């Protein structure tokens, strides 16, 4: 008799051939859709039924961490390769090719290499200051026969 | 006029000795003696007395209770843990089968520790092992790689052990020592004119 | 001869500790988790649980209150990784000059008496401000109807 | 409020020492070497003397950090001989038990 | 024994591929390595955060005291002394009004 | 004569508990460790930091429960949660414990930037091991 | 619960990918604990563990590590008067073998999540691959 689907509809409407077609992000969330979320959170909001239902709300906090313990979890050092740490002798191209120079900053780019502390950004801005450092000093080098830049 | 708040009897009274243990501890926690239907005593005893009973026992407190840990609930536990599991190939039967299809062996390291910090400076470090004999050497190739490498090879088995701590992260320590392994076989294949003067 | 390796399955974070809540179930002779374990402390009637659940969230309040007023002390941050939900709340606008940018920012506070001060200064120096910016503000002023957000405080 | 002005002096100098650790390190790497000028060398021993004497870090000491004594700390616990023995006594140490053999 | 040519030419071969120091350097130049491959005294966490941080916490707990969510024994033994001392008419002089003039 | 940690002899009239009757000697053999973390396990580190949060957590969780506390704490560090383990006299109205318990866990997880959780086990009155 | 039971209870999603999962030939898990017979309550529920999964294990004690410093026993002066403390650090090696990266991860997870308060673990894991492709053939 009052079968929930069987009988006439409304017909206003006709069957979704298309569905969705404007993307759900159609603008940046408003007050309206970030708001209405948060109370459909609050709809199916129950509270804690034991140390498991804690621990998993901790975890999708962030305040747990995250198991199998991972000492490096969200440590990612600029994305870089360990290509970029150990051959650092890009950067001297501006120094003289041979010389004092050379050999000095030789043993500071290997120094860098092995340096598990500093970022690669870190470590290139060693090798700048040293750039720095000789141009400010040319006359002195120079009474000494080395030509810096 | 005050009145004191009356304590409720100990909830362990209306325990069944057929209960769902598991569900009565479901994780670890501290040793509730209203709630562990245990006559325990821990203490030791003054001369014509007892061991201290379980309520208000600071002794029990203090130990690290297996009771959330049960052969009831760990066998429970490891029935759902089961669909997580992979299959180890049948065929790795034994350690030499191993090191023919995969002879390649990368040692990386975890710590757990308790505090606010998950950082232990000892998780980037790697170590790479590979047999001599599983790499396509020629006898020129495999002298030249035994003198490059210095203490890294073991003659005894055979082992090339490389050991790269340098990089700051364990993804880069790895493909480091990855790397290092073909610069390595690779000049060791390469001949120089100079090797003709030994 | 070559062996085949198995595809290795996957799972959330989370996964684990799902798996293993779902083999307990509740614990028929305890009060429900929220209510402390003791029998002192066991809501014994209906009003002492809402009581006790309403004692709980007071002192939440007080203490996310001292948190949020006296922030320079809780401030160092010891936890690797960095924990967001475990550092103070700011509220208050930090931008100081009166620029589209700016309102923006109180906007997005949700400050709604500070938001139009700072729209009709905009209107009187007769800055340009974006339609998408001016409806940022309307959305905030519509949905809170000219009101302040509700919140509660000494 | 530190223990006293011993451990606040204590503190500035560990502050400035972190601040030109850098800068320390830049300048005296050009003096540990014998391939550069003397020349360079000495002028480098001269901005290196230049900087505050609080940024050289030889001056700072290891005192007790609940207590602010200079001698007696171990390292492990920054704590006193005297204080860590109260502790150590009352349990309050995970681990640490009176050694009897 | 002396190293051959073939001896010293494995080494340089070697050292390029483990990217070690390739050339001949005296032991006081070694140090510019060992410098900018080791981390600072003064840059390693125990240095620098050798104390706890003892204004956030006599600060803090001196607030909460005032909240009265915290009670200070020992601030409250203080308190009363003062008070007693002061109507015994031995409290603190006003700054520049001391006994010396 | 030894002096530390000893809860000396009066005249059988001074009530003490199990963890105060026994001397320093017996810790390991007859009583346990109030705190236990892995910070004093050979080869681990900061040693010094564990240390010293638990001499902060003792201070305020006495402090924030005045003359509420019928022994010392108990403090279990597992993975980077922190769990205090109290017994606490029947004095304070059951409610003022709710409050009192949300403030502290909410107030060190916040100081810490750890989860922090409160086990409180009431005893009508201190439990007497021993009349000395 | 005697009559109120769930019907359908919820399981977590496991979905197989099409990357080759890591094959550990080792996993050497070394606890370390001031109290031996917390060691023993966790081999026991580790062996069980493992044994429950497919899991193929074995256990030894490495010898235990006692660590003794002196100390000083007044507060001023009487130096020939010292106290000594000591701390002790017990050992037990759970050395499992042929294990897959899956079944390596729930493992460890499980038995790392249920480490007992004052016990650290150290995993020592021992991954197999096959050699690199250009290393495989000999290139000029
Ligand atoms: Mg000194």
């Amino acid at each position: 008799r009052k079968y929930l689907f069987k009988g006439k509809r409304l017909s206003i409407f006709a069957d979704k051939a298309f569905a969705d077609e404007p993307p759900e992000p159609e603008a940046s969330p408003s007050l309206w859709e970030i708001e209405f979320a948060k109370q459909l959170a609050s709809v199916a909001d129950q509270p804690f039924e034991n140390g498991f239902e804690e621990m998993i709300q901790w975890t999708k906090e962030g305040k747990l961490w995250e198991f199998p313990v991972n000492n490096e979890a969200g440590l990612d050092d600029d994305g870089s390769e360990f290509h970029e740490h150990i051959f650092l002798d890009k950067y001297l191209e501006d120094f003289p090719k041979q010389g004092p120079i050379r050999l000095f900053m030789e043993l500071v780019t290997c120094g860098l290499s092995k340096n598990p502390y500093l970022s690669v950004k870190q470590k290139v801005e060693h090798i700048e200051w040293f750039r720095n450092y000789f141009n400010e000093k040319r006359d002195i080098l120079k009474e000494n026969n080395i030509a810096f830049t | 006029r005050p009145m004191r708040r009356k304590a409720l009897p100990p909830r362990t009274e209306k325990m069944d000795t057929d209960q769902d243990w598991p569900s009565v501890y479901p994780t670890a926690a501290p040793f509730k003696p209203s709630a562990v239907p245990l006559p325990v005593r821990m203490g030791y005893p003054v001369k014509k007395g007892v061991p201290m009973a379980k309520e208000g026992n600071l002794e029990l407190l203090k130990i690290p209770n297996f009771l959330h840990l049960t052969p009831v609930a760990i066998k429970r536990h490891c029935a759902a843990l089961k669909d997580f599991c992979t299959e180890w190939p049948a065929a790795l039967d034994s350690d030499e089968k191993c090191e023919e299809h995969f002879p390649v062996e990368i040692d990386t390291a975890d710590y757990v520790s308790s505090g606010p910090s998950i950082r232990n400076p000892k998780a980037r470090a790697v170590t790479l092992r590979v047999k001599l004999s599983s790499l396509n050497l020629d006898n020129h190739a495999k002298k030249k790689l035994i003198k490059l490498v210095g203490e890294r090879y073991c003659k005894a088995t055979d082992v090339l052990t490389i050991t790269t701590d340098r990089c700051p992260l364990k993804r880069q320590n790895y493909d480091y020592a990855v790397y290092l392994l073909t610069v390595l076989y690779h000049e060791s294949w390469k001949t120089e004119d100079w090797e003709n003067s030994k | 001869e070559e062996i085949v390796i198995p595809k290795k399955k996957t799972w959330d974070k989370v996964a684990v500790l799902q798996a293993l809540a779902s083999t307990v179930n509740r614990d028929p002779t305890a009060a429900p988790y929220v209510f402390h374990d003791d029998p002192y402390l066991i809501p014994t009637s209906a009003l002492e649980s809402r009581s006790f659940l309403l004692a709980k969230k007071s002192g939440e309040t007080a203490a996310k209150f001292i948190i949020n007023s006296y922030p320079k002390y809780f401030q160092k941050d010891i936890a690797e990784p960095h924990i967001p939900c475990l550092m103070p709340e700011y509220f208050e606008p930090q931008i100081e000059d009166v620029s589209e940018a700016a309102l923006e920012e109180r906007i997005r506070l949700r400050k709604v008496r500070a938001s139009v001060d700072m729209f009709d200064q905009l209107l009187q120096a007769g800055t340009t401000v974006s339609l998408e910016t001016t409806n940022s503000l309307l959305d905030l002023l519509c949905y809170y109807g000219d009101q302040e957000p509700p919140a509660d405080y000494p | 409020y530190y223990v006293d002005w011993r451990m606040l002096r204590d503190l500035k100098r560990r502050k400035m020492a972190y601040e030109y650790a850098d800068e320390r390190l830049r300048i005296n790497s050009l003096r540990k070497n014998t391939i550069l000028p003397k020349d360079l060398q000495e002028m480098a021993g001269d901005e290196i003397a230049a900087l505050p004497r609080d940024s050289c870090p030889v001056r700072i000491r290891n005192r007790c950090v609940m207590t602010s004594r200079p001698r007696g700390v171990k390292r492990r616990w920054r704590l006193s001989r005297i204080v860590f023995r109260h502790l150590a006594d009352h349990g309050l140490l995970s681990g640490v038990q009176r050694a009897i053999w | 024994s002396p190293l051959s040519e073939y001896a010293l030419r494995m080494s340089r071969l070697s050292a390029r591929i483990f990217g070690e120091v390739a050339r001949s350097t005296d032991s006081k130049s070694m140090k510019v390595v060992s410098l900018f491959s080791e981390q600072p005294l003064a840059k390693k966490k125990e240095t620098y955060d050798w104390y706890p941080n003892h204004n956030t916490y006599f600060a803090l707990m001196g607030n909460l005291r005032f909240l009265g969510l915290y009670r200070d024994e020992h601030q409250d033994f203080k308190d009363e002394q003062r008070r007693l001392k002061k109507l015994r008419g031995k409290g603190k002089p006003r700054k520049g009004e001391g006994k010396r003039a | 004569k030894n002096r530390a940690a000893r809860v000396r002899v009066a005249k059988g009239n001074k009530p003490v508990s199990y963890e105060e009757a026994h001397a320093p000697h017996y810790i390991a053999h007859r009583k346990g460790w109030l705190s236990l973390h892995t910070g004093n396990l050979d080869g681990e580190d900061h040693a010094a930091e564990r240390t010293l949060e638990d001499v902060f957590l003792r201070k305020f969780m006495m402090g924030t429960f005045p003359g509420c506390l019928a022994d010392q704490i108990v403090l279990k560090r597992r993975a980077n949660q922190v769990d205090i383990c109290a017994l606490v006299l029947r004095q304070l109205p059951a409610h003022k414990f709710y409050f009192l318990v949300g403030y502290s866990e909410t107030l060190l997880s916040h100081f810490y930037k750890c989860p922090v959780r409160l086990h409180l086990q009431t005893v009508p009155s201190k439990v007497v091991y021993k009349y000395i | 619960l005697h009559v109120d039971v769930p019907k359908d209870v919820t399981r977590p999603t496991i979905t197989t990918s099409d990357e080759p999962d890591t094959l550990y030939k080792r996993l050497s898990i070394l606890v370390k604990a001031h109290d031996r017979a917390v060691l023993d309550s966790y081999e026991y529920f580790a062996v069980l563990a493992a044994k429950e999964l497919g899991i193929s294990i074995k256990v030894h004690e490495p010898p235990r590590k006692i660590e003794r410093f002196t100390l000083l026993k007044s507060v001023h002066i009487f130096k020939k008067h010292r106290v000594q403390y000591e701390m002790r650090t017990l050992y037990r090696c759970l050395e499992l073998k042929h294990l897959t990266g899956s079944t390596a991860s729930v493992y460890l997870e499980y038995i790392q999540r249920n480490l007992p308060e004052g016990v650290a673990m150290e995993v020592t894991k021992t991954q197999i691959q096959q050699l690199p492709e250009h290393i495989k053939e000999p290139m000029w």
